[PDB]
């Protein structure tokens, strides 16, 4: 579980652009305020590699 | 000096620039922004300043990860004569900018 991947996205990524900011993803339309839950996910999922 | 970001806020990284008579300092990690100076970070950059009636022209562009900074001095309000402009550095910070300010004594 040490690899982690971004998940989701507001939008696209540009060229050679690192993008390590960690906000939780509005999916939804009621705000997440900090808070995982229905439409409101972590954007960094880990790796599973076994 | 001047500020490049997104929200400025240490939440997003953003370009830093500061000139003080004796060399520019580049920085691109994030901190809290609040006006002016008086009196986690990945790429560092020190260099000659961008330093001496006189114009002083700057162009900056954020292409491909790439910011491209072109600037020229000359003696001269703008004019009605042609001058060109040659580039001084093609830093590979790989930000996303879209907000600026700048920075005073
Ligand atoms: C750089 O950051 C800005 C600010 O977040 C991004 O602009 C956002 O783009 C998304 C989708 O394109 C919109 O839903 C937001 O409303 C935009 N925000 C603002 C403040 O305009 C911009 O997309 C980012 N650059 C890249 C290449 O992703
Ligand atoms: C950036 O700072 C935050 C908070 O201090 C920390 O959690 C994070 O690991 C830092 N980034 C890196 C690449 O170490």
């Amino acid at each position: 579980y040490n690899y982690l991947y971004r998940l989701f996205r507001k939008s696209n990524l540009k060229p050679f652009e690192r993008d390590i900011s960690t906000e939780i993803y509005q999916a939804g339309n009621k705000p997440c305020n900090g808070v995982a839950g229905f439409n409101c996910y972590f954007p960094l999922r880990s790796y599973g590699f076994r | 000096g001047w500020i490049f970001g997104t929200t400025l806020d240490s939440k997003t990284q953003s370009l830093l620039i500061v000139n003080n008579a004796t060399n520019v300092v580049i920085k691109v990690c994030e901190f809290q922004f609040c006006n002016d100076p008086f009196l986690n970070c990945t790429f560092e950059y020190v260099s000659q300043p961008f330093l001496m009636k006189n114009l002083r022209e700057f162009v900056f562009k954020n292409i491909d990860g790439y910011f491209k900074i072109y600037s020229k001095h000359t003696p001269i309000d703008l004019p009605q004569g042609f001058s060109a402009l040659e580039p001084l550095v093609d830093l590979p910070i790989g930000i996303n900018i879209t907000r600026f300010q700048t920075l005073l004594a």
